[PDB]
């Protein structure tokens, strides 16, 4: 994934927080996934506003947080690839 | 004005400016070698310079 | 390339003297840095329009050589309009000073 | 409320900088 976080201003992302939920399509099969808007808003605390790209519609996160996120993704992916993975995240 | 006519000087007029757009290119380009590398094998240069 | 007609019109407005007074008034409370940045931004906007719109749009002059031909034509027009004119003037100058071909004469024999 | 201001396109679409090339090394030429 890229470090491009869409601006939640209505001129860019119309209707961001009008409802308490976000939805996304995942993969080639386009599975649906719903995510709480608070879980999402947790990103805009690490978002950095000095940086703006792609027609000034996307900000960038701080590398610390972005790489923590990438590491969680990578851990999940390698666990999926492996077979001795733990049956729980506890 | 016998020995003063070669003293009327005028400066050159060349401008060394040329925009260098590299965003247009994505491949490397060949480059010349101008001098032999004397920093390596310095002691043998007169002895191996004639080979290839 | 694009907007050649607009460029000709810009040159016309620039040579128009009334526009000189208009620019004199506009330059009130203005800096050389601002002027330079504005000109650079205008040029960048032109080139960015080209880079973006060439991906999906084709001008009336589109050809199997693309914008290369338009750029060559711009160069050739500049050449014939400015450099060949200067060559004509230099030719007449040399012909009046030394005679035709005077700049290529051999040194006086010793 | 209604919109009356004449909105320029530069407040919406920002052009990329292509006049001077990029420096992927983020270091000056003398360095
Ligand atoms: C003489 C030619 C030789 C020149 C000198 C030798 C130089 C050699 C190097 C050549 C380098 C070429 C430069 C390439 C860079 C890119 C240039 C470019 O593409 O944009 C040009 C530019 C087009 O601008 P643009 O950014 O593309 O925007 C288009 C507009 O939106 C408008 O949109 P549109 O859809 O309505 O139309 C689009 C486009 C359409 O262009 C076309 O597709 C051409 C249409 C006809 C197809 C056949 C073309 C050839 C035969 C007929 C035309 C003869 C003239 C030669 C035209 C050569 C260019 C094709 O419009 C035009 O370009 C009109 C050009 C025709 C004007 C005719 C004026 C007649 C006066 C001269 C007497 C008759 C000719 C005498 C014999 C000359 C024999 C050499 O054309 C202009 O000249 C703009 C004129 C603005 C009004 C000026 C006031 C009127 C003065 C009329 C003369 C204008 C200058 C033309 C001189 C030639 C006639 C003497």
């Amino acid at each position: 994934m890229l470090n491009f976080i869409p601006k939640r201003c209505p001129s860019v992302s119309l209707l961001f927080g009008k409802r308490p939920v976000q939805r996304i399509e995942v993969g080639q099969a386009r599975h649906q996934l719903e995510i709480p808007v608070e879980t999402i808003e947790k990103i805009y605390e690490g978002v950095d506003s000095r940086l703006e790209y792609h027609n000034k519609d996307y900000n960038a996160m701080k590398w610390k947080d972005f790489m923590k996120l990438k590491l969680d993704a990578y851990h999940l992916l390698e666990a999926s690839q492996s077979e001795t993975a733990a049956k729980s995240a506890l | 004005l016998l020995g003063h006519t070669t003293s009327v000087t005028m400066g050159n007029s060349d401008i060394f400016f040329l925009p260098k757009p590299s965003n247009l290119l994505k491949i490397a380009l060949p480059a010349f070698v101008f001098m032999p590398n004397l920093t390596i094998f310095t002691r043998a240069f007169p002895f191996y310079a004639h080979t290839s | 390339g694009f907007h050649f007609q607009q460029y000709i019109a810009m040159a016309g407005r620039a040579i128009n003297p009334v526009q000189w007074t208009r620019a004199w008034r506009r330059m009130e409370g203005k800096s050389a840095t601002e002027v330079y940045r504005d000109a650079l931004a205008w040029t960048n906007n032109q080139f960015a329009q080209i880079s973006r719109a060439s991906q999906y749009r084709a001008w009336w002059w589109q050809n199997p050589l693309g914008m290369g031909l338009v750029l060559y034509g711009t160069y050739k027009a500049w050449h014939m309009i400015y450099m060949v004119r200067k060559q004509k003037k230099t030719a007449q100058l040399v012909a009046a000073a030394y005679g035709q071909g005077g700049q290529w004469l051999n040194p006086v024999p010793r | 409320k209604t919109l009356e201001r004449n909105v320029p396109m530069k407040e919406i679409l920002q052009p990329l900088w292509v006049v001077e090339p990029p420096n992927f090394l983020r270091q000056p030429v003398w360095k």
